[PDB]
RNA sequence: AAAA
RNA sequence: GCAAACCGCCUCUGCCCGC
RNA sequence: GUGGAAAGGCGGGCAGAGGCGGUUUGC
C-alpha cells in the first residue's frame, strides 16, 4: 500500500547515515543506504526492504537527475509483486524528497550531537535506556568510528528481528538514533531520530493531502496551505487531581495522575487512526499538552470537529466543569515549517495557534449547548472523596469502608491504585468489553498485568521500547512515566503515614512541587518541527526517565555534596505522584524531600547546559493533613518562589518584615552556601548535634528569638548585642561570628542582615533533632 | 455611572467573600424578618425590573477594588507592545493571574489601556482549628475551619444601582438588620458581622455594545468571554442544586441574565439571584 | 591597626576580639572615644548605630582591665526618677569610693563615662532619654562578656 | 419570628494569665491576629465554654426542670459513651466524632430544651438555629496602646515535670497572655419568641457566673483561667429600630456591676423598660 | 459517664512565706541577679503559680498514698492494681507499679482510665489523662499574687525580694564557687485561691480531707525553693471556707454557706470537730 | 497554569 | 601603718500522649 | 428568602536536684 510505503520511505530515507559515519562501504551515504537495505532484504527480512532502498538512493537531489535513471532502476524491480502501482511508487519518491527539505532546511566528519540547551556542549553517544547513565552534555566533540560500527551491528540485529511497520521501526530507531546527529555540522542540535520521525510525518501528511509527483516537481505543495497543526491542552488539572479530601490515600492520587494521562492518550490516538496518521505525526505529548501535524483537507477538518465535540461532551458528563480539553488547529504551508530568510515562520504560526488556544480557554464549555440551561433533577448528593455532584442512588459503597457512599468513578480508581505496582501497561479497546476499568472519551482501557495477555488494537506499554509479549497485529505505543514509589512490607505503595514515620528527627511528611522556569520562551526559539521535537523529548525525558534515577542514588560525581540531614539510603522512602513535561510533584519523608530538591536541581543544572533553572516549593506537613490542603500550600509556595524571582527554592515557612525588601524564598546557590558554613559547626549527622552544643537548645531556639526582634523592627539594633551576650555567656563566642555586628555593606546594598537568613538553616537542623 | 457603594466594615472574620446570590439571599431573609412575606415578593419584583446589586469586593483604605475584566487576556500582547521583551513576559504573566484591580486601573482596563495590578491583598485565608470536647471526659476532636481575616482599615463592599426608594426601603433597612446577624458562615461565632456605611461610587465606562458583569450572571444566551463558576447554596436546611453561574468580570452582549425560582419543598418559593451588573467594555477582534 | 579595627559605625566586633583577647593599642583610640564619649555629654543625640559603636569601643577598653545595674533595672520598671538618680550617682560614687587596689583604673574609666550621661538625666523627662541610656548601658555589659570578661 | 436583639456589651478581664492554643519563638503559642500579631479570644472558645458549663448545670437538674422545660423528660442523667448508640436515654446524646455532647435532634424538642434553645441544635432533617452570637473578643484600646508603647502582651511560662522518686526535671514552655489584660466581648441574643426571653437571658448569665468560678481555655487547673466579666450596657434594639433606624432603642446602663449582682439583683429592676415593649 | 454539678467549695486565705521563697525562672536581659524568681510581667512583683502549688500538693500526696497501698485500698478501689514502687527499672508504661507514666524521663502516678481514676484518691481529686477517658480534675489551684498590704509595702519602698550569695566550696583545696540566688523575702504573704468542684455528694468529705492532708504535709515540707537548705517553710493562713451551691449561680444571691475559721490552722480544720465546721454543708449537700 |  | 590575692556559677533535664 | 445548621485547641505535668561567702599568704 502507498500509505505504508510513503511513511516507511521517509522514516528510513536517512538510513545509512550511521553506516557512513561507521564506514562499512564506499562513500556518499545515499549509496550505502541502498546497499544496507539491499543486504537487509536478503537475510531475515522480506522483499519490501529491497524496494525501500529506492528511497535512500534518490534523495538530496544528487542522483535523481533528469528523470531518467529513476525509471530504469524502478523498472528492474517488480512493483506488481508488491502490488504498488509503477507510477504510484515514483509518486512516493518525490513526496519523500520534499518532506526531507521541509523538516530540516539544512560535513565529512564524525561530529557528535550537540545539546539543545547548550549548543556549545555535546552529547556522547549512548542508548536510550534511562538506567545507570545520565546524558549530560560535555565538551568532547569527537566520535570514534568503532562506536558507530558497534551501533550499526546492534541496529542491523534489531531491524532484522523487527516487523516492517511504522510503530515497530520507531522504537528500534529511537533506541540507537536518539544521540546521533542528523547533519554533520558544528552546533547541530537536531537528533537524527527526530529528523527521520518528522520526515515520515510530513510525507504522510502530504499523501493524505492529495499532492502528486508533478505537484512537487512544480513546487505546488510548497507555498500553499496543505498542512494543519493540531494542538491540545487540558485545563483544570490542579482542581482535578488534587481537589480530594482526607478520604483519598496516596494510591488514589497516583491513580488520578495515571487516569489523566489515559484520557490524553485516548484523544491523541483517536486523531491519528481516524485521519490515517502514524505515531510519528505527534510532535510532542508532555504534561496534558500535545501537538500533531496533519493534512489540510475538508474531510479532516470535518473529522477533527467530531473528536473535539465528542470529547468535550464526554468530559462534561463525567466531570462537571472540572477538566476541559481545548483543541485548536491552524492551517500552515510548507514554507511555514522553516525559517524563511531571516524571519521565523514556524514560531509565528505556533503563536497564531497559541492565541486560538487562549480564546478557546475563555469559552470554556461553549460547545455543550445545554451549558447555561437549568434542569431540575431531584435528590442530588456529593462524593466524600472528590466532591462531584451526582443524583443519589448512583452513589455506591467504597471498598475501604462501606458506610460511605462514594461516586462510581472513584471506586474504579481505588481498584486501579492497587494494580499500579503490578501493571505492565494498558490495552486500548472498545467502551463495552470485559476487563475495562476506566473509560475515556473514545475507548476503554484494559490493564495489562505481569502474567497475562493483552487485548485491544493499541497496547500502551510503560517504561520500555521493546514489544516482548505483544500480538503482532496490535499497535505498539510506548509511553514513559516517573513511577518510583517506596514499597511497603507488601508489594504495594506506602501510605502518607508510612513515609512520614521514616523521617529523621521530627516526624513530618515532606511535599515538594517544582517546575522549569520560562520554558515557554525556550520552545519559541525553535524554527523547525524537527527542532521542536528534540527540545521537547529531552526536556520530557528528564522528568519521565531521569528523575527516578536521581532518587536511586546515582550521578553522585555530578551532584556532589548537597544539604543533607542523613546519608542517602539504598531504598529511599520517596513516592513520586507526577513528573513530566517541566514539573514534578513528589511526597516522602521530610529529610529526603529536603535533600532531593537540591539533588534534582543539581542534576537538572548539568542535564541542561546551566542555561535553564528551577523553582521548587517545599512543605512539611502532618500525616492527617488532607491532600487538598497539602497541594494548595506547596502550590502557593511554588508561586511565591516564582513571582519573587526565578531559580530560587522555598525551603521552609518563615516570618519576614513587611517592608517589601525581604523575601521568603532562598536562591539555590545562596542557601547551599549557608549550609556549608552554618550547618557543619552545629550539626554532626543523622539527627545529633556537635560537641559543646548537645542539650543546648536553650542556645539555638533563643537565637531564633533574638531573630524575631529583627522581624518586628529591622532598624532597631537591639538584636546585635543580645546575640553577642548569648554567645559569650555560653562560651560559644566563635560559633556564628557574623551575627553579632551589623553588616554595613548590607545597609548600603539595601539587602537584609545575616541574622535574617540564618532562620532556614537552623529550623531544618532543629527539626532533624526531635524538636 | 453613579452608584451607591455599601461598605461593610467588619467586626471579625468572614467565611468567604460574599457573592451576589448570597447577598440577595441574605437581603431576602432580612426583609422577611422585619417586614414579612409580601415584601420579599415586592423585593424580587424590584430587582427583576430596573435596579440590581453586584457582588462583594474588598477595599483597603479608600482604594476600592474591582474584578479584572476577562477582555484583557486576548489583548494582553497588544497592551504591552511598548516593553522590553524579557520583562514583558513576567509583566504579562502577573497581569493574567491577577484577580482584582484598583478603581483607577479598572477604568483603564475597560478601554484597553496599559494598567497595573495591586501588590497586596486586603485579606488572608487562614485555617483556624476548633475542637470538640466531651462533656464528661474532655476528649478532644480537632477539626479545621477556614476564614477571611481582614486588615486594620480593610473590609468588603458591594454596589447598588436602581431607584432610591427601593434602596431606602429595602436594602438600607436590610443591611442594618444584617449587620447584627451574619452574612454566611458560623455567625454564632461572631463571623459575618459588620458595621455598615453608605457612600457614592462613580465609574467611567465607554459606551459600547459589550459589557462586563460585576455579579454572578446566569446568562440567557451564550456570552462572549467567560469563566465558569459552579456553586449551589443552602436554604433553610434544604440543599440547593449546583448551578452554572459566570464569575465576575466576564463579557456579555445585551444579556440581562435572570433570577431563577426554585421549589425545594418549603412554604415559599426560593429565588436564586442571577441578574447582570453591566459596565461597558471594549473588545478586540474576538 | 587598633583605630582601623574599631572604626566609626561598625567595622569588626570579631576582629576586636582577637586583639583584646594588645594592652596599650586600644588604650588610645578608645580613650579618644571615651573623650568622644565625654564629647557625647548630650546622651540623646545618637539615634544611629553610634550607641552600638561607642559600647563596643567602651567594652574593648575595659576588657584590658578587670571590670547599680539592678537599680537601673528597677528604675526601668518605674516607667510602666529624680529622687533615685541622686542615689544612683551615690552608689556609683560609693563603688569608686570603695574599689582600691588593682581595679582603680577600670572603675575610674567606668566612672568617666556614665556620670556625664547621669547629669543630663537629672534635668530631663523620664520615659524618653533614659530608654536611650539604658539601651547603651546594656550594650556595654553585653559585649564585655563577649570579649572574655566578667 | 423576630422582635429584637438584646445586645450585651462589656469587658473581659484576665485576672490570671490566659491561654488559648493554636499548636503551630515559644513552643505552645496562643492564637493571634494574622495581620497585627495580637492575641484574641475566639467566639467559639467563649461560646463552647459557656455551653459546656451549662450542659453540666442542666444535667444535675433534669428532674427538677421537667415542668418549666419539657423534653427534659426524654433524657436520663449520664453519657452515651458506654453504650455506643446516639440519641439514647442519657443526656449527652450526640457523638460529633470522639466526644459526646447534648444536642437535641429535632426543632420541636430543642424549642423546649433549656440548652439547645439558647445555643442551637443540629439534628437530622430539623436544624434548630441558635439564638446567641458570641463575638471574638479583641484587646481594648487601652491595651493596644500598651502594645504600641513597648510593653509585652504575652509571656512564656516554664513548667516542669518532676519524678516522685529520683526528682528528674522535665520542663516545657507555655505562651500565655499577661495577667491583667482587658478584652472587649459582645453577645447578641436574638429575641425570637416574646414569651421565653427572660429565661434565656438568665440561663446565659448563669453560665457567665459559672465561668467566673471556673476557667476559660488554658490549663486552668494550674491557674490559667480566672476570667472576669465587667458589664457596660444592655441594649434592646427593637423591631422598630431596624425598620427606620431612628435611635430610640432601650439602653440599660450597668457600668460597674458584677454577673452575680446583675442576675442576683436587678433584671426585673434593670430590665423593667425592656419588659414593657416586650 | 455522668459528670454532675452540686457546687464549688472555695478555699481562700493567705500563703505565709515564713522562710525565703524561691520559685525560679529563666531574652533582652543583660545585667541582673542570676537565678531569678518568677514575676508578674505587668505589675513586676513576684507570685506563686497554680502550677507550682498544685503539683507540689499532688507530689506530697502521691508519696503518702504510695506509703500505704494496703491501708487506703479498702476505702479506695483500683489501688489493688498497684504495687508500691516505680516503673523505672522496667520501662513499660502501665505495669503493676504505682508511678506509671513517663512524662519525658520521670515517673508520676496518673491513672490511665475514667473508671480507674474515679476510685483512686489521687486522680479523682487532681485529675488524670490517657488514651481516651481523660478523667479531668476537681480542684483548680490559681496563681497566688501578693496580698494588698504587700502591694503597698512595695509602694512604701521596702524590698519584696533579696539576693542571697551561696558558695559551693571544694572539699579538697577549699576553693570557692559563688552564685547569687534571688529569693522573696521572709515574712512575705501571698493570697491564694483553691476551688473544689463538688461533682458527687457521696465523696466530698474524702476529697476535702485529702486536700487538707496534702496541705498539712506541705507545712512540714517545703514549697519551691532549694528547701533542704532552708528555702521553703510555707504556712497557710485561712480566711474563709465557702460553699457556693448550685442555687447561688441561678439566683445570684448570698445563699453560700460560710465556714468561719479566720484564726485556725491547717491541722485544726482536719482536726477533731471537722464535722462541726462542715455540718451546714451537709444541710445543702 | 514557565507545555500539571 | 592595714590589707591584697581568686572564685564569681558548676551539671544534668527542656514537649509529651491522644484526636 | 445566606455553601448553611450543630461543635471550648485541651486533659494530665512542683523550674526542680546537689552547693558553709569561703580559703591562703604578706606589703
Ligand atoms: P480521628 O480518629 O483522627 O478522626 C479523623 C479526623 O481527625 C483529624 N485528625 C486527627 N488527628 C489529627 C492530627 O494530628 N492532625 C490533623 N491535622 N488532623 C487530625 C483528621 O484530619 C480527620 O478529620
Ligand atoms: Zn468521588
Ligand atoms: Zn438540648
Ligand atoms: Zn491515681
Amino acid at each position: 500500500e502507498i500509505d505504508e510505503l510513503t511513511a516507511l520511505g521517509g522514516l528510513l530515507h536517512d538510513i545509512g547515515k550511521p553506516v557512513q559515519r561507521a564506514g562499512l562501504y564506499s562513500g556518499d551515504h545515499s549509496t550505502q543506504g541502498a546497499r544496507f537495505l539491499r543486504d537487509l532484504a536478503e537475510n531475515t527480512g522480506r522483499a519490501e526492504y529491497e524496494l525501500l532502498s529506492l528511497f535512500s538512493e534518490f534523495h538530496h537531489k544528487g542522483h535523481m537527475k533528469n528523470d531518467e535513471l529513476m525509471i530504469r532502476r524502478i523498472k528492474e524491480l517488480s512493483p506488481e509483486r508488491f502490488g504498488l502501482t509503477m507510477e504510484d511508487v515514483l509518486n512516493a519518491l518525490w513526496i519523500v524528497y520534499e518532506a526531507d527539505n521541509l523538516a530540516s532546511g539544512e560535513p565529512q566528519a564524525s561530529r557528535p550531537l550537540y545539546s539543545v540547551f547548550n549548543p556549545g556542549k555535546a552529547y556522547p553517544w549512548a542508548e536510550l535506556d534511562f538506567e545507570k547513565e545520565l546524558p549530560v552534555p560535555g565538551d568532547v566533540f569527537s566520535i570514534r568510528s568503532q562506536d558507530y560500527r558497534e551501533l550499526v551491528k546492534r541496529l542491523w540485529e534489531e531491524l532484522s528481528k523487527a516487523k516492517l511497520r511504522s510503530d515497530r521501526l520507531l522504537p528500534v530507531l529511537e533506541k540507537y538514533l536518539t544521540f546521533v546527529s542528523s547533519v554533520t555540522s558544528e552546533g547541530n542540535i537536531i537528533s537524527l531520530y527526530d529528523h527521520m520521525r518528522m520526515t515520515s510525518a510530513i510525507a504522510l501528511a502530504m499523501l493524505r493531502a492529495g499532492c502528486t509527483a508533478e505537484d512537487v516537481r512544480s513546487g505546488r505543495c510548497r507555498k500553499e496551505k496543505r498542512f494543519l497543526l493540531i494542538e491540545g491542552d487540558f485545563s483544570g488539572i490542579q482542581d482535578f487531581i488534587y481537589r480530594v479530601s482526607g478520604k483519598g490515600t496516596l494510591k488514589y492520587l497516583r491513580a488520578r495522575s495515571a487516569y489523566l494521562e489515559l484520557i490524553g492518550w485516548d484523544v491523541v490516538l483517536e486523531i491519528l487512526s481516524r485521519l490515517g496518521l502514524t505515531r510519528a505525526n505527534v510532535v510532542f505529548n508532555a504534561g496534558g499538552h500535545f501537538m500533531i501535524i496533519a493534512q489540510n483537507t475538508p474531510d479532516a477538518v470535518k473529522e477533527l470537529e467530531e473528536i473535539r465535540a465528542k470529547a468535550v461532551e464526554w468530559l462534561y458528563r463525567e466531570f462537571e466543569s472540572d477538566l476541559y480539553l481545548a483543541i485548536e488547529w491552524e492551517p500552515v504551508s510548507g514554507r511555514e515549517f522553516g525559517r524563511e530568510g531571516g524571519k521565523n515562520l514556524f514560531a509565528e504560526a505556533r503563536k497564531r495557534l497559541k492565541h486560538k488556544l487562549t480564546v478557546r480557554k475563555l469559552k470554556r464549555f461553549g460547545e455543550i449547548k445545554g451549558l447555561f440551561e437549568h434542569g431540575h433533577t431531584e435528590r442530588l448528593a456529593e462524593c466524600p472523596v472528590c466532591g462531584r455532584e451526582l443524583p443519589e442512588g448512583k452513589l455506591e459503597p467504597s471498598a475501604s469502608d462501606p458506610e460511605t457512599k462514594v461516586c462510581p468513578t472513584c471506586n474504579r480508581l481505588v481498584s486501579l491504585g492497587g494494580n499500579l505496582p503490578k501493571l505492565l501497561g494498558f490495552g486500548r479497546t472498545a467502551k463495552n468489553d470485559a476487563g475495562v476499568l476506566v473509560e475515556g472519551p473514545f475507548s476503554g482501557f484494559v490493564p495489562y498485568l505481569q502474567g497475562g495477555r493483552p487485548v485491544g488494537e493499541q497496547i500502551l506499554v510503560k517504561n520500555t521500547l521493546n514489544p516482548g509479549e505483544i500480538p503482532e497485529s496490535a499497535q505498539f505505543v510506548p509511553y514513559f512515566v516517573a513511577d518510583y514509589f517506596k514499597k511497603d512490607p507488601k508489594g504495594g505503595v506506602a501510605t502518607f503515614e508510612e513515609l512520614s514515620m521514616a523521617s529523621t528527627g521530627t516526624r513530618r511528611l515532606g511535599v515538594m512541587k517544582g517546575d522549569v522556569d520560562r520554558l515557554g520562551e525556550f520552545f519559541s526559539s525553535m524554527d523547525s518541527p524537527s527542532k521542536l521535537a528534540t527540545a521537547s523529548r529531552f526536556m520530557d525525558y528528564f522528568f519521565k526517565g531521569y528523575i527516578g534515577a536521581i532518587i536511586e542514588g546515582k550521578f553522585g560525581y555530578i551532584i556532589g555534596d548537597v544539604p543533607s540531614l542523613r546519608d542517602w539510603p539504598e531504598e529511599p522512602d520517596i513516592v513520586v505522584v507526577y513528573a513530566g513535561g517541566d514539573d514534578f510533584f513528589i511526597v516522602g519523608a521530610w529529610d529526603q524531600i529536603f535533600e532531593l530538591a537540591f539533588r534534582v536541581r543539581r542534576a537538572f543544572n548539568a542535564y541542561t547546559g546551566g542555561k535553564l533553572t528551577l523553582s521548587v516549593g517545599l512543605g512539611y506537613f502532618d500525616e492527617r493533613t488532607p491532600i487538598y490542603r497539602m497541594a494548595d500550600v506547596v502550590s502557593e509556595r511554588l508561586d511565591t518562589a516564582k513571582d519573587e524571582g526565578r531559580n530560587r527554592v522555598f525551603v521552609v515557612g518563615r516570618s519576614r518584615p513587611l517592608d517589601g525588601k525581604h523575601k521568603l524564598s532562598y536562591e539555590w546557590n545562596h542557601y547551599e552556601e549557608l549550609w556549608r558554613t552554618y550547618a557543619p559547626r552545629i550539626y554532626a549527622g543523622n539527627g545529633r548535634l556537635k560537641g559543646k552544643l548537645e542539650s543546648k537548645k536553650g542556645l539555638l531556639w533563643k537565637l531564633l528569638e533574638i531573630r524575631e526582634l529583627y522581624v518586628r523592627d529591622p532598624n532597631d539594633v537591639r538584636w546585635a548585642y543580645l546575640t553577642a551576650y548569648l554567645l559569650g555567656r555560653h562560651g560559644l563566642s566563635d560559633l556564628f561570628p557574623e551575627l553579632v555586628g551589623i553588616d554595613t555593606k548590607a545597609v548600603e546594598r539595601k539587602e537584609p542582615q545575616p541574622v535574617y537568613w540564618v532562620d532556614g538553616v537552623l529550623k531544618i537542623v532543629l527539626m532533624a533533632v526531635r524538636r | 455611572p453613579k452608584f451607591i457603594a455599601v461598605k461593610l466594615i467588619p467586626k471579625g472574620p468572614f467565611r468567604d467573600i460574599p457573592r451576589a446570590d448570597t447577598l440577595f439571599g441574605a437581603i431576602g431573609n432580612a426583609i422577611s424578618a422585619i417586614h414579612g412575606q409580601s415584601a420579599v415578593e415586592e423585593l424580587v419584583d424590584a430587582f427583576v425590573g430596573g435596579a440590581r446589586i453586584s457582588s462583594a469586593f474588598p477595599y483597603s483604605g479608600d482604594t476600592y477594588y474591582l474584578p479584572k475584566p476577562l477582555s484583557v487576556e486576548p489583548a494582553l500582547e497588544g497592551i504591552l507592545t511598548g516593553l522590553d521583551e524579557e520583562e514583558r513576559y513576567t509583566t504579562a504573566k502577573r497581569l493574567r493571574k491577577a484577580k482584582y484591580l484598583d478603581l483607577k486601573n479598572f477604568e483603564l482596563a475597560l478601554r484597553l489601556r496599559p494598567f497595573t495590578i495591586p501588590e497586596e491583598i486586603p485579606y488572608a485565608r487562614v485555617d483556624v482549628p476548633r475542637v470538640v470536647l466531651d462533656r464528661v471526659t474532655q476528649d478532644s476532636s480537632i477539626y479545621f475551619w477556614e476564614e477571611i481575616r481582614f486588615r486594620e482599615k480593610s473590609g468588603v463592599y458591594f454596589l447598588y444601582s436602581g431607584p432610591r426608594e427601593v434602596f431606602d426601603g429595602y436594602i438600607a433597612p436590610a443591611m442594618r438588620f444584617l449587620g447584627d446577624t451574619g452574612i454566611g458562615g458560623k455567625s454564632t461565632w461572631g463571623a459575618g458581622l459588620f458595621e455598615v456605611e453608605f457612600h457614592e461610587m462613580k465609574i467611567d465606562a465607554p459606551g459600547s455594545e459589550y459589557s462586563v458583569t460585576l455579579s454572578n450572571a446566569l446568562p440567557t444566551k451564550t456570552p462572549v468571554l467567560w469563566r465558569l463558576l459552579r456553586k449551589g447554596g443552602w436554604s433553610f436546611g434544604r440543599r440547593k442544586p449546583r448551578m452554572t453561574f459566570i464569575a465576575e468580570g466576564s463579557i456579555v452582549k445585551n444579556d440581562p441574565g435572570g433570577m431563577e425560582r426554585l421549589e425545594l419543598g418549603l412554604s415559599h418559593e426560593v429565588y436564586v439571584y442571577g441578574l447582570t451588573f453591566p459596565l461597558g467594555v471594549e473588545l478586540p477582534e474576538g | 591597626v587598633d583605630a582601623s579595627r574599631l572604626f566609626g559605625e561598625s567595622p569588626d566586633v570579631v576582629g576586636i576580639k582577637k586583639m583584646l583577647e594588645k594592652g596599650k593599642q586600644w588604650e588610645a583610640i578608645q580613650p579618644y572615644f571615651d573623650n568622644v564619649v565625654r564629647e557625647a555629654k548630650n546622651f540623646l543625640e545618637w539615634s544611629p548605630n553610634k550607641r552600638l559603636a561607642n559600647a563596643v569601643t567602651v567594652a574593648a577598653y575595659l576588657t584590658s582591665q578587670g571590670l547599680i545595674l539592678d537599680m537601673a533595672r528597677t528604675t526601668e520598671l518605674k516607667v510602666k526618677i529624680k529622687d533615685d538618680l541622686v542615689k544612683m550617682r551615690y552608689l556609683l560614687a560609693y563603688t569608686v569610693g570603695k574599689a582600691t587596689g588593682q581595679s582603680k583604673y577600670s572603675l575610674d574609666a567606668f566612672h568617666r563615662i556614665l556620670d556625664p550621661m547621669l547629669e543630663v538625666l537629672m534635668g530631663s523627662p523620664k520615659k524618653e532619654n533614659f530608654e536611650k541610656f539604658y539601651d547603651f548601658l546594656q550594650a556595654v555589659v553585653a559585649y564585655h562578656k563577649f570579649f572574655g570578661g566578667g | 419570628r423576630f422582635y429584637g436583639k438584646i445586645v450585651i456589651k462589656g469587658k473581659i478581664k484576665a485576672v490570671t494569665g490566659l491561654h488559648i492554643g493554636s499548636q503551630r519563638g515559644i513552643a505552645n503559642p496562643v492564637i493571634k491576629d494574622p495581620h497585627t500579631g495580637l492575641p484574641y479570644i475566639p467566639g467559639s472558645s467563649l461560646k463552647g465554654r459557656l455551653r459546656s458549663l451549662f450542659e453540666i448545670l442542666v444535667n444535675s437538674r433534669l428532674g427538677e426542670w421537667r415542668e418549666k422545660y419539657p423534653s427534659l423528660a426524654n433524657y436520663s442523667p449520664g453519657s452515651c459513651r458506654p453504650d455506643n448508640q446516639e440519641n439514647c436515654g442519657k443526656f449527652f446524646n450526640r457523638k460529633i466524632n470522639r466526644g459526646w455532647i447534648h444536642v437535641c435532634p429535632d426543632y420541636e424538642t430543642a424549642l423546649a430544651c433549656p440548652v439547645c434553645r439558647l445555643f442551637g441544635a443540629s439534628g437530622k432533617e430539623s436544624n434548630f438555629p441558635s439564638r446567641i452570637i458570641v463575638r471574638d473578643a479583641f484587646l481594648t484600646k487601652e491595651w493596644e496602646e500598651k502594645w504600641r508603647a513597648g510593653e509585652a502582651i504575652t509571656e512564656a511560662k516554664i513548667e516542669v515535670g518532676i519524678d516522685r522518686v529520683t526528682s528528674q526535671a522535665n520542663p516545657r514552655t507555655n505562651e500565655r497572655v499577661v495577667a491583667g489584660a482587658e478584652f472587649e466581648f459582645e453577645i447578641i441574643y436574638n429575641v425570637e419568641n416574646t414569651t421565653h426571653w427572660r429565661d434565656d437571658i438568665k440561663n446565659l448569665l448563669t453560665a457567665m457566673a459559672l465561668l467566673e468560678d471556673s476557667y476559660l481555655g488554658g490549663s486552668g487547673s494550674r491557674g490559667y483561667g480566672k476570667v472576669k466579666f465587667i458589664f457596660d450596657s444592655f441594649e434592646f434594639r427593637p423591631l422598630d429600630y431596624y425598620r427606620t433606624g431612628k435611635d430610640e432603642d432601650i439602653v440599660s446602663i450597668d457600668a460597674r456591676e458584677k454577673s452575680v449582682s446583675d442576675i442576683l439583683s436587678g433584671f426585673d429592676s434593670l430590665f423593667s423598660e425592656v419588659e414593657g415593649k416586650l
